[PDB]
RNA sequence: GUCGGGCCCGGGGGAGGCCACGCGCGCGUCCCCCGAAGAGGGGGACGGCGGAGCGAGCGCACGGGGUCGG
RNA sequence: CGAAAGCCGCCGUGGCGCAAUGAAGGUGAAGGCCGGCGCGCUCGCCGGCCGAGGUGGGAUCCCGAGGCCUCUCCAGUCCGC
RNA sequence: AGAGUGGACGGGAGCGGCGGCCCGGA
């Protein structure tokens, strides 16, 4: 019975900052895509 | 100069086995293989297991191994002992075992067989479940024989239970003065 | 078995040789002439040796057969050569690599040809 | 498969190229702000005493969070109380110097060891000195030389501890991670003094060695290593 | 102090914030000013020897 | 009052130093102007944002422990 | 060589082990669950199964939410960490 | 030639880069 009291009452529900920049860039997972961009804005020429 | 001890230096423990068994050699530089090229602590706990003694690998029993692996959660699992493998008479029913044995004696492998179960060697273990997968290890009971009843407290002092030392069993042989209360004391 | 075969005639055997810091072989099938599992002439399923030639010109090569191998009349194929140096190197390299027959005794069958044929090669003054 | 295969380990090692660069820059940077912050230490402690002068009062400035300590006798015919406070020190051997913070506990065992040791509070040239030149890290149980950010990353990255800058800057501002960043640097084997000490075997006040001398430990650090 | 660090974790998870539980061993002493309120500092010096007892 | 702090909060203007700053297009974020609601548009600056493969080619060295082609 | 070696099994007598305890007559090592009924009395009647108990640690093994990918997207195919 | 800090194909549906009279595909 307290094991269905406690079960219904769980289911009863409802800048720029450059160092930080630069850390989540060095991370290994999230900074992929932004060292991709940076890699492909290095060497990629497309005009205006 | 430095202040260390160097008393407990060099660590004792097994490096190989002591045995000249030239099997055992083989399946201990095979696991020995194993456990350095992979990450399976199954590997490196049985490795150490060939390297120790027999007193240290005591026979397991034919019985103990079936509540084992009566246990629940463990069907179709491979029982695992680095050891013998005795019969028990004591027990009338075998149900069908996947074993893996150092050495199995001969009424045990054949009650084993006869029910209808499989009983594989380290080198065939290592071609079925090369990582040590869906095993249980066992071991036999390490402290069951007579010098460890000898063992512990003195016999002579309270309240040890301490098998003595006597060279006959009998009312003549060590259960007077120090044994009694009639007879000196009893402690 | 190569493995257990090892394990008996590791340190006991009538072609073993312990002298003054060092250990040889003198079984007939041992190129580098030494006391190991890789070169050991007698333990595996497949061997490779080299000898002098009967008369004192070319190399015999000695390979083992595969199938007859608990009958040891039958079981060793020898040829003999006895072309030039770069020929016989060129030819046992050949036999060896393009056989796949246990192509880890090539350089060291190379090294004991060219030995053979230096010796046999007459002594200059 | 021996295009796709090639293109492949090409585009691996390329992401593996730009990874090493972009923590290249980030460490640059950390020891730029660790610069920055230095200098404003240096100008701040200095324009609050000239402050206090111009108001007519007194400044007294924080007494020092890091001490320098350095075993000075051997290891003949000590106390077994002193021993167990060396060993805890990890002053092992003579002229075998560490790193401490300063509190309560810290300051009454050095008061216990006085007469072995020689101790002080280093500026920041000591610490540079001493991390560069007899830097070595326990990595499993091993001596190891500090030769590597990659082994400072692998000890001690879970701290933010990537470079020997970050290990030099939590030493010297004693950070949160002092006691991880000082265990893993393994003791300071020093070279004799060089000019001598001029009385071993008594207090530095009364014209020895023993004890705390405040500054001029660094006398000592710049002869010692 | 148990049951202390068990109602301020409470209140510290409650209320969204991270508070300090431990006890450190009482740290050095935190750069201030002395002031002398004007007034010079009094000029100490060591008495003369004589024999009482 | 401070060669103080705020990645030196910020914005404007006029014959130098420093920067481990420098592809696009679209999104956001911020700013300016006409602002005919202070709408809708003309622009700039910032971004760790958004489906879609790859620069190479020679050198020199305070660079994972001595070599000389003296 | 060989005074060795091999073999016996209705040659295992016997020893030691497999059971202890008591001076001795002697005695002598398995529980739980489910049902009914007395008075389900701190408990017998029968029946049914299971098989050396429980707690805390405990090498090893098992499941495993969620993660990590591939020129790239849409719907799943495979195994891997 | 052993090459894997994830590799699979296979319809699925579009690109960047090589082959033009816009059609490509070991
Ligand atoms: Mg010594
Ligand atoms: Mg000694
Ligand atoms: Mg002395
Ligand atoms: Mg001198
Ligand atoms: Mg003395
Ligand atoms: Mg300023
Ligand atoms: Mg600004
Ligand atoms: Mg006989
Ligand atoms: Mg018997
Ligand atoms: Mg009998």
């Amino acid at each position: 019975k307290a094991m269905s009291a406690r079960a219904e009452a769980i289911k009863a529900l409802v800048v720029s900052r450059k160092l930080d920049r630069l850390a989540y860039i060095a991370h290994p997972k999230l900074g992929k895509r932004a060292r991709a961009r940076i890699a492909k804005g290095l060497r990629l020429c497309r005009p205006k | 100069g430095v202040d260390i001890r160097h008393n407990k230096d060099r660590k004792v423990r097994r490096k190989e086995p002591k045995s000249q068994d030239i099997y055992l050699r083989l399946l201990v530089k095979l696991y020995r293989f194993l456990a350095r090229r992979t990450n399976s602590t199954f590997n490196q706990v049985v490795l150490k297991r060939l390297f120790m003694s027999r007193t240290n690998r005591p026979p397991l029993s034919l019985s103990r191994m079936i509540r084992k692996m009566k246990l629940p959660g463990r069907e179709n699992k491979t029982a695992v002992v680095v050891g013998t493998i005795t019969d028990d008479v004591r027990v009338q029913e075998v149900p069908k075992l996947k074993v893996c044995a150092l050495r199995v004696t001969s009424r045990a492998r054949s009650r084993i067989l006869r029910a209808g179960g499989k009983i594989l060697t380290f080198d065939q273990l290592a071609l079925d479940s090369p990582k040590g997968c869906g095993t249980v290890l066992l071991s036999g009971p390490r402290k069951g024989r007579e010098v460890y009843r000898h063992f512990g407290k003195a016999p002579g002092t309270p309240h040890s239970h301490t098998k003595p030392y006597v060279r006959s069993k009998g009312r003549k042989f060590e259960r007077a003065r120090g044994r009694r209360a009639s007879r000196g004391y009893k402690n | 078995s190569a493995h257990l075969q090892w394990m008996v005639v590791r340190n006991c055997s009538s072609f073993l040789i312990k002298r003054n810091k060092q250990t040889y072989s003198t079984e007939p099938n041992n190129l580098k002439a030494r006391n190991s599992f890789r070169y050991n002439g007698l333990i595996h399923r497949k061997t490779v040796g080299v000898e002098p030639a009967a008369d004192g010109k070319g190399v015999v090569v000695v390979i083992k057969r595969r199938s007859g191998q608990r009958k040891p009349a039958t079981s060793y194929v020898r040829t003999t050569i006895n072309k030039n140096a770069r020929a016989t190197l060129s030819s046992i390299r050949h036999m060896i690599r393009k056989n796949k027959y246990r192509p880890d005794l090539r350089m060291a069958a190379i090294r004991r040809a060219s030995a053979i044929l230096r010796s046999q090669k007459p002594v200059m003054v | 498969n021996f295009a796709e295969l090639k293109i492949k380990r090409l585009r691996k090692k390329f992401a593996q190229k730009m990874l090493r660069k972009a923590r290249r820059k980030l460490i640059y940077e950390k020891a730029k702000h660790y610069h920055k912050e230095y200098r404003q230490m240096y100008r701040t402690e200095i324009r609050m005493a000239r402050m206090a002068r111009k108001a007519g009062n007194f400044y007294v400035p924080a007494e020092p969070k890091l001490a320098f300590v350095i075993r000075i006798r051997g290891i003949n015919g000590v106390s077994p109380k002193v021993r167990k406070v060396l060993q805890l020190l990890r002053l092992r051997q003579i002229f075998n110097g560490t790193f401490v913070k300063l509190n309560k506990a810290s300051i009454n065992m050095l008061r216990i060891v006085e007469p072995y040791i020689a101790w002080g509070y280093p500026n920041l040239k000591s610490v540079n000195e001493l991390i560069y030149k007899r830097g070595y890290g326990k990595i499993n149980k091993k001596r190891i030389a500090l030769t590597d950010n990659a082994l400072i990353a692998r000890s001690l990255g879970k701290y933010g501890i990537i470079c020997m800058e970050d290990l030099i800057h939590e030493i010297y501002t004693v950070g949160k991670r002092f006691k991880e960043a000082n265990n893993f640097l393994w003791p300071f084997k020093l070279s004799s003094p060089r000019g001598g000490m001029k009385k071993k075997t008594t207090h530095f006040v009364e014209g020895g060695d023993a004890g705390n001398r405040e500054d001029q430990i660094n006398r000592l650090i710049r002869r010692m290593n | 102090r148990v049951k202390e660090n068990d109602q301020k974790k409470k209140e510290a998870k409650e209320k969204g914030t991270w508070v300090q539980l431990k006890r450190q061993p009482a740290p050095p002493r935190e750069a201030h000013f002395v002031r002398t309120n004007g007034k010079e500092p009094e000029l100490l010096e060591p008495i003369p020897y004589e024999f009482m007892a």
